[PDB]
């Protein structure tokens, strides 16, 4: 039905860089979405609830913005262990899809 | 209680609803009154037939186990007689007992016949059995009597029965462990025992549903009702 | 005036089989619910189900051990509750309350009519 | 496999006494239980109907009623029949458990 | 903490058929909290299959996968079941369920369980 | 009709209304389905209760030969249940049997009490005998029900069976052969078969009562009544 | 011609009784005509008895002369009586009883109908 | 509780004399009255019907007068033959009573 | 199965008894309402009243005549229309049709169960 | 004493004809009345409860229903044992009379 997209999973960091990430999408999704992140070897852990609200013992440096076809992650700063592939996914239709995952370069 | 006329008179033979003792229910509280027994046999009865209501019940129960839970399925025709509303109440908690027996005396009753033991599917107003009649009231009484009463039945039951719902969802069985949630167009609402009858639901399927409703589409709608919601 | 008489007393030896006989009279032989009730000497009575007699139904408690069923003659004003895997760990007196079958069942608990019993060891 | 719990435990009794009898359902049921009482040595006898009404040929002395989980016998003017021993029958449903409590005597 | 579980599985030759499944350890599954999520293809590429799982109706978030796939669950026990049939080689992935809470009509499924090792040959 | 439950299972056990077939009289007609019998042996009926009704009739009747066509007097205890409006009627034509039995199955009845007979003097609401009931539903449904109705009865009943008149007079008796003049205050006006009940009656009581009265005390008052004055 | 006619009658001891009576030949007694006038003095002096008598209500125009009077009748026959009782020497006469037909309301009741003879000694 | 009087009984006449006789009452009676006549050796025969009409066949010489305590009979002419005693009541009240009777002499 | 036995005809000569038996069988013997029916040969049935058995009643129609009333021995099976006045000048077959004695009247008059018949001339 | 008349008068008859017969009471009743017949030779049997509901095991072939002074039995399909004379007992009241009308015949 709908359909996601990301910024690119090849993007580069060094520590305390603030960040931020974005999606977009084929239909005005109004506020339902959420983020979440995964790292290798784990299971993944969700991040956004809503279109800013943020899930329990997510770090302080994370919070959602922006609605409809467009949406942010906003990170201040940047820590080496925080980095994980990150995604975002619109509620509106089924089946539900995933913006590509990201991650950022230590460089 | 033979008296003299116990024996062969002839008894005539319709239901009678039990909401004659001011009962009315807030769905489990009707439940309560029946539960499920118990591999003792079950038993019917045949009418001439009985009578409309405003307030009757259509049932399917689950077992968690996927059993699940039904209530036998009998071969007798399965009409029943207009009913101004009924609630159709589903899902498990399960039937330990193999049929949903009533505790009250609580004839089911549909198309004429009726049973100690409430059947999957179609609706079972509740009623107790009369006997009486003379034997040739049936040319004459009969004809308003349930016999002929939908020859004699105002056009008013499409805003009668015809106004009914399906939604209920019986989470979990019996007193100490049961919740109603109600469904509307895939929505559902926190139950409310202090609520009666689906004309107030109407209210939250005109209103909440107007606004306040699922717009988003994540899921069913599970509203939070504030005894404040309630109120409001 | 119903009277289901009934089998004496008997020693195990166990894996005996016994059949109890209950034997009504004063009494038209198919047209009441049939027991089947036991209990241990200095115990509370056990429900052991019960029969139907118009058909020989068994409704159904101690199939769970599979003990008993009934020999159910109806051309007789008997019937028996046969047992197998009889055993001396668990003594009884039997015993043949009466029910009440072509009634929608409203019970009313078969009222122990009978009486007597027979003891098992 | 509701329980039918029976209190008062034996009591000791004398004629003209009025006692009562009361049967605690393991759930509730609010559905007819029957009672009976026994001559020592012998078997016992329906003394009410499961739905609380008495069992003909019973004296007028006997009563009781209930609901719920309880159920109460009632004897009023003790007599010496009455030091049977009393019973609580499950009634309604299977497993037709049978509960046992107070018989009178004196001493 | 509830552990969601994975259990399946293993190799399957193509074409073949699975019943994948999982369940909630220490949680009491029921009408309540909604429903769980389903497998999600780890192999990449990207994200692939969730099911609209409510405790009252199962649902396929992409049908046309049905050909391979449908779901059903266990109340019993708090267990949930993919029923592949049709196995596309290309499927094969450890495969993460998840459960999360539902944030009441926000049912925003993430709380991934157990992997599993699915495989074809 | 022996069915299953037929021989001595409990019945329970009031009057209801023969209204029920849309009956109304114009108070012969209500004769007319009953009469007299014949030497035949009365019959009655032992009851929990019976019914209010709005329609209920007192009877004494006459004969010319001074005998006078009286009616049983039973000593069984006479109040009876209420009912709106009673018409009490009264006078020949006489009873050549020597009963006044109905034709309709029509039960008379009082007090818990019914017969196939009229008796002298207290009113006869007539009906059916109901059979049914679960036994302890008398603890249940029997506080709304006729035995303990009066304890939810409403005050209304003030205007209610209060309102009534005994002053019907029955001249002559059978479809061939009678009249029913209707009394007010020693005042009498031509019968109206084309009318029912006394509230008709009473604007008769209030309006030509009011003027077209008895001024001349010579007599009672024998209106004539126009077919324009029925209109007017 | 409905004929009213009269019966009593002739010679009473004073203090005596005498059920003085009329009937009306040809007549249809009935409700409908109201009732009938009845006996009057002849003797003169003037007027005296009328009675009120209405098929429902026999009336006494003078209740003081009820000490020696009351009135009933017969409706299987077209017949009225007078129970005299205590009779008094100065009421000997031929008394006419009369019935004209009433005019509704007003029951003026002429007619009268044969003489009798009362007489004492 | 009425009573009444009528014009004397010693009353004379000749044939062709217009005549009318009175009566009195102690209470306004309306017009609920009657006259009648009788001859001796003969029952009497009602005149008047009410305060003015008469009976049938009665002769066209005679008809009512007047209201409450005072009426009349007015009668045309006179025949040696009409004489008779004539009277007259109220009948708003029990006992009803009659004037005196009256007739005229021919002379 | 009710079967009223009766006893045989006899000629006249007048100023006869004659008590008819009418006996039953397959019967409580006062549970039903007797009769007590007869007929000229020739000629349609007459009723003649009818008795219950439970207190003996006569019921009442040949009263007048006054030719009948019933020996009822309650102890025996059967009741005798006892007759009196009998004479040749009226002939008839006596029978005893069946009632519904105990139940409230809404007869229903009474079957002729029996049958056979007493001729008498 | 109300008759009870009846008609037709004695009939032919054949297999298979559907005939009526009616009572007439000299006085409307509006009450049960009942009928019977019978083998030549023999005594009659209840044919018809008197309310107009067949006996006990006669033919579905039997009908019939009235009011006030007219009772009309039917029967369709004439048999063989239909040719027993038809009856028209006084049911409800005193003195109970017995009507008498057709039979069948063939010749």
């Amino acid at each position: 039905d709908i359909v996601m997209t990301q910024s690119p999973l090849s993007l580069s960091t060094s520590v305390g860089d603030r960040v931020s990430l974005t999606c977009k999408a084929s239909q005005n999704v109004g506020t339902a979405v959420a983020w979440y992140q995964q790292k290798p070897g784990q299971s993944p852990k969700l991040l956004i609830y809503s279109a800013s609200n943020r899930y329990t013992g997510v770090p302080d440096r994370f919070t959602g913005s922006g609605s409809g076809t467009d949406f942010t992650l906003t990170i201040s700063n940047m820590q080496s262990e925080d980095l994980a592939d990150y995604f975002c996914q619109q509620y509106s239709s089924y089946p539900l899809t995933f913006g590509a995952g990201t991650k950022l370069e230590l460089r | 209680c033979r008296d003299k006329l116990s024996s062969t008179n002839q008894l005539r033979s319709v239901g009678l609803n039990l909401e004659g003792n001011g009962v009315a229910t807030d769905v489990p509280s009707a439940t309560k009154r029946w539960g499920f027994r118990s591999g003792v046999p079950p038993k019917v009865v045949n009418y001439e037939a009985g009578e409309w209501a405003e307030n009757c019940y259509n049932l399917e129960i689950k077992k968690p186990d996927g059993s699940e839970c039904l209530p036998a399925a009998p071969d007798g025709i399965r009409g029943f007689p207009r009913c101004r509303y009924v609630h159709k109440v589903s899902g498990t908690g399960p039937c330990a007992g193999d049929f949903a027996f009533h505790k009250e005396g609580a004839f089911f009753l549909y198309d004429r016949l009726a049973s100690t033991v409430i059947y999957r599917g179609t609706t079972f107003a509740e009623g107790v059995v009369a006997f009486l009649i003379l034997p040739q009231a049936k040319k004459d009484f009969f004809s308003s009597h349930p016999l002929r009463e939908p020859v004699n039945a105002t056009e008013d039951p499409s805003s009668g029965y015809y106004s009914t719902t399906i939604r209920y969802q019986a989470t979990g069985f019996g007193t100490n462990e049961t919740e109603y949630l109600f469904e509307v167009d895939n929505l559902t609402y926190v139950q409310l025992e202090s609520r009666f009858t689906p004309q107030f639901l109407l209210q939250l399927n005109e209103t909440i549903y107007t606004s306040g409703k699922r717009s988003n589409t994540t899921g069913k709608l599970i509203w939070k009702v504030n005894p404040e919601i309630d109120t409001t | 005036q119903v009277q289901l008489v009934q089998s004496g007393a008997e020693l195990k030896p166990p894996g005996a089989s016994v059949k109890v006989s209950c034997k009504p009279s004063g009494y038209t032989f198919t047209d009441y619910y049939i027991h089947w009730v036991r209990q241990a000497p200095g115990q509370g009575l056990e429900w052991m189900g019960w029969i139907n007699p118009k058909s020989g139904e068994t409704h159904y408690a101690q199939k769970f051990r599979g003990w008993v069923t009934l020999t159910r003659d109806t051309s007789i004003s008997t019937t028996y509750m046969d047992l197998t895997r009889l055993k001396s760990d668990d003594t009884a007196v039997y015993f043949c309350a009466r029910g009440d079958l072509e009634t929608t069942i409203f019970f009313y608990n078969a009222v122990d009519v009978w009486g007597q019993g027979t003891l098992v060891t | 496999d509701i329980q039918m719990t029976q209190s008062p435990s034996s009591l000791s009794a004398s004629v003209g006494d009025r006692v009562t009898i009361t049967c605690r359902a393991t759930e509730s049921i609010g559905i007819y239980l029957n009672w009976y009482q026994r001559k020592p040595g012998k078997a016992p006898n329906l003394l009410i109907f499961a739905t609380s009404s008495l069992q003909s040929g019973v004296p007028s002395r006997f009563s009781g009623s209930g609901s719920g989980t309880e159920f109460t016998l009632t004897i009023s003017s003790l007599q010496p029949e009455d030091f049977a021993t009393y019973f609580c029958q499950q009634g309604f449903s299977s497993p037709f458990s049978f509960g046992q409590g107070t018989r009178l005597e004196i001493k | 903490d509830v552990k969601l579980l994975e259990s399946g599985g293993g190799l399957v030759q193509p074409g073949g058929s699975l019943k994948l499944s999982c369940a909630a350890s220490g949680f009491s599954l029921s009408t309540s909290g909604v429903g769980v999520g389903w497998f999600r293809q780890p192999s990449g590429k990207g994200l692939e299959w969730l099911a609209l799982i409510w405790w009252d109706d199962d649902k396929y978030y992409n049908p046309s996968l049905k050909s391979q796939l449908s779901i059903s669950k266990d109340f019993s026990r708090n267990q949930v079941f993919l029923k592949i049939s049709n196995v596309d080689i290309a499927d094969t992935a450890t495969y993460y369920c998840a459960r999360r809470d539902p944030f009441g009509y926000d049912n925003a499924m993430g709380y991934w369980g157990q992997g599993t090792s699915v495989t074809v040959s």
